[PDB]
């Protein structure tokens, strides 16, 4: 029990670790998307409202 | 209960035997690739006492044993300690015969023919075999990892052989094999240890090292910062039992040993490193080949049960890797052991039945019908 | 020891619920993401290639 | 599938197959004119992999193939290849068994014979076709373009034909065979991009090449002042992404690829260029004829689809043409696909009902008859 | 220690160097293209040792060195390398110094632009060399060889160029440049020595490698046959002394080195071979160029020394010529020195001159100047 604590623990710690990275990733993905989003649907879309003017005359 | 004539798989390192038969999904038993023997004079008589000792039976007595591994970077030189090692454990723990059962060993692509041609040798001429197939240890890991693709990192006991595969294919320019492993890792260990005022020298000594690095060290994911805190503090010491109920307690050793793979130099190699050597195999594969490697980082083998390593392998991956490019790395629980599985998988195969060499063929063409059955 | 290793796998089978969690969520973040440059890549080459098409008139 | 024995309809070069049916405005399945076969050891077992790839299969899989076009130069070599690309193309897209279907061709007079009767003859001794067409290109861009008049500048992957035809007549002793086409031009870019340090030498990077070439460059009114500013400044560079994370930037080296069919020079050819072809054309025919032809020169096939390509080479012409008279280029959005379409309104025409070779006449002249029959 | 005020010619490529002064019909003295560093921790003090030791100096002392060369495939990219290379060169060992001489440096015209642009700019900007000519490798070889007109392969450590050359005048659409080089062939040698028995990873190693490979290497006339015997018996095996008194012997493996060159598929490199590259250079010309390049089959640079080169290359291509025409390798003691030769020959004719880019036209320029003054 020791060990499986310590293995227990190592899996707690990995998972709290394993969290740590996808608590970092979870939020790159979160800004990343949120950036992704933000910057292309803002964009291109903007892109289609430049083509209402881009297109007209 | 074996009523069929099944495959036995035998996965034998500098390190670790692995094996079992064809069909389990993990070996049956651990044969630690050892001979064991007495390095005392005997003053009682009628001690029984053998000549040498195999496997477990070395470790349980090696109080007065040197222990002799047959394996050097994954080559096998003691042909005759392997044929003990291999009849004790296909007869005692597989309760098999191979003269019954064809039989799969492994190696890395580049391990020189000789190795090859011996084990093909020697379980047709010694067991008897009624059939051989010596497999690529990459390979192995990819079956047991459900890939086909990717560059497959043996950071094992042995030698480091890193290989990329795409498509099922071998890609064998760009293999980019280090003189880096588990054995390095074990002696690098015993010189810091002795630095913290622990000698550890002779086999009992070097058999507790290699324990307390499996079970205390790790890699992390960035060095300098973790040795910062780790020299500095405590809080990041781990205490080991040593057999005479003595304690050693290591601080960032517990680590610097591992990093000896990121910096080989820590062992004398003229080295980057494997998340080097992994990417460059990914590099020297074609252009159209390299957005399939780059998502498929594979682990094979061990040290890849090193806390932090899934992580520090992508990572660096990843920064020595373009933008665009995604990558991922695959470390599955079928760690330290995915090779056996492997085999297991390999030796079962329907489309695998033609590959095996038979004894005919065998007694007909020589040892050296091994470079034209299996690799 | 019995407790604190059923502490320790709870939260280390927890935590790696957290950490599939996080880590799925990190995959649809990435599926969405992809989804999003796929649309901002769609949106700007439609576009670029239209003006391109239509850069004349 | 079909409800009629329509024709089945295939342009197929030395680049791209197009296929469909009779009646449609466009081929169902476009495919490269690419058999696909591994260059590499397999490794792994079980793993399928074909012995040979075909259209989009063989580009799926390149990372580790070679990849080779059976018809180079606007003419079939290599028959054993040409018969694995007309199954895919006509049944396992279409569904369609030419057995119980006519089928169109493509080419040009100045094509030599054997890429007529080979296409004719493999789809009657392979295929079974009932009957059989071989068209000129030419024809058929200036039916799907709505014209009887013009000169068809087919600028494609491995030849340029320009064939001139007048009121539905073929001029052939007009016709221009340049060697120059857009696999020449993938060349010239493969070469330039080296000078800036990106080499492209394997199957992928040639396949690389050209899909850089398809999507970033352009061909512009005035090479001398498009170069102007491209050497000078970087505001008319554009990155493209090497499906590996690599990124290559490209300058005036973006028209200069195109520029080479205002330049043949650039590949070793002793030519002016497309433009100079395609006014040889109408030259060489008697003024009565020229006339009508100026005033309808057709873009069709490859390399139509270059930004600039229709209004440059109206530039380009006009300069050399006579004054007062009107020069204008006929380039619909069905450029490129024109020869299809062409195939499709020709195959279905009432009164080609009687232009076909039927099987009979095939059985009993041999694969000669194309000659007799075609054009 | 010369006498007089004469041009310096330098052929300093991926592999080695040569270098000595326009006029003369060989170097001084080759070097090595390598600067070397230290790869271990001092314990000694007042031992001198420097940060960086170059050319002989580098291996010299290279038991505690790690070596790298500058140029990567004939790319300089490690410029301040290059510049010490350039320094030791001209200023200890031909013992000159460039401010008072013009340079003639060395290139393939299809070799990326940047080399030729900084060989230019620092010979100009770091040495202030009166003048510069930065020379086309191929016009060298011919100029060494007695030719004007011939397909120039040289072969070497880097890239081989192999490009057709009639009456002076390049034939650029014929060069069938290719990434297959004397590099490649190390590494090749070194992973089946491996296989061998006798495994090399570090930089003294791969230096011992490279000593084995042209000592050892050959070509032969007959690959398979060769392979027949020499796989079969020790009657072809050739020992070689390692600087530690150990020793391999080696076998085929002595002739599948340079056999890369003719199956590129030995290092995963997709390439028809060097022999089929020099036919298609031929094939590629005109008919009335055809039949002069058949004659003349002109070599420079490394592995034209291997034995049976420059008749398996005669071999290869005369059995895929056609009759009549005579087919001719042209493969002089002036192996490997041709580029050097051919350097001092351009450097000093009197036509030649002119084609020197003057200090104060550099100056006003720019690096760009390069490409307005050399190619």
């Amino acid at each position: 029990l020791s060990d499986k604590l310590k293995e227990a623990e190592t899996r707690a710690e990995f998972a709290e670790r394993s969290v740590t990275k996808l608590e970092k990733s979870i939020d790159d993905l979160e800004d990343e998307l949120y950036a992704q989003k933000l910057k292309y649907k803002a964009i291109s879309e903007e892109l289609d409202h430049a083509l209402n003017d881009m297109t007209s005359i | 209960d074996e009523d069929e004539t099944t495959a036995l798989v035998c996965d034998n390192g500098s390190g670790l035997v692995k094996a079992g038969f064809a069909g389990d999904d993990a070996p049956r038993a651990v044969f630690p690739s050892i001979v064991g023997r007495p390095r005392h004079q005997g003053v009682m008589v009628g001690m029984g006492q053998k000549d040498s000792y195999v496997g477990d039976e070395a470790q349980s007595k090696r109080g007065i044993l040197t222990l002799k591994y047959p394996i050097e970077h994954g080559i096998i030189t003691n042909w005759d300690d392997m044929e003990k090692i291999w009849h004790h454990t296909f007869y005692n723990e597989l309760r098999v015969a191979p003269e019954e059962h064809p039989t799969l060993l492994t190696e890395a692509p580049l391990n020189p023919k000789a190795n090859r041609e011996k084990m093909t040798q020697i379980m047709f001429e010694t067991f008897n075999v009624p059939a051989m197939y010596v497999a690529i240890q990459a390979v192995l890991s990819l079956y047991a990892s459900g890939r086909t693709t990717g560059i497959v990192l043996d950071s094992g006991d042995g030698v480091t052989h890193n290989v990329p595969i795409y498509e099922g294919y071998a890609l064998p320019h760009a293999i980019m094999r280090l003189d880096l492993a588990g054995r390095d890792l074990t002696d690098y260990l015993m010189k810091i240890l002795t630095e913290r005022g622990y000698s550890f020298v002779t086999t009992a000594e070097r058999e507790i090292v290699r324990d307390i690095k499996e079970k205390l060290c790790y890699v992390a994911l960035d060095f300098e910062n973790e040795m910062a805190t780790a020299a500095s503090s405590s809080s990041l010491e781990k205490s080991y039992e040593l057999p005479d109920g003595q304690v050693i307690t290591i601080g960032n050793e517990r680590f610097r040993c591992p990093e000896t793979l990121f910096q080989p130099s820590f062992i004398g190699m003229e080295s980057a490193g494997i998340h080097e050597t992994t990417y460059n195999s990914i590099m020297k594969c074609d252009i159209d080949i390299r957005k399939d490697l780059y998502a498929n980082n594979v682990m094979s083998g061990g040290t890849t049960m090193y806390p932090g390593i899934a992580d520090r392998m992508q990572k660096e991956i990843t920064a020595l890797a373009p933008s665009t490019m995604k990558i991922k790395i695959i470390a599955p629980p079928e760690r330290k052991y995915s090779v056996w599985i492997g085999g297991s998988i390999l030796a079962s195969l329907s489309t695998f039945q033609q590959m095996w060499i038979t004894k005919q063929e065998y007694d007909e063409a020589g040892p050296s019908i091994v470079h034209r059955k299996c690799f």
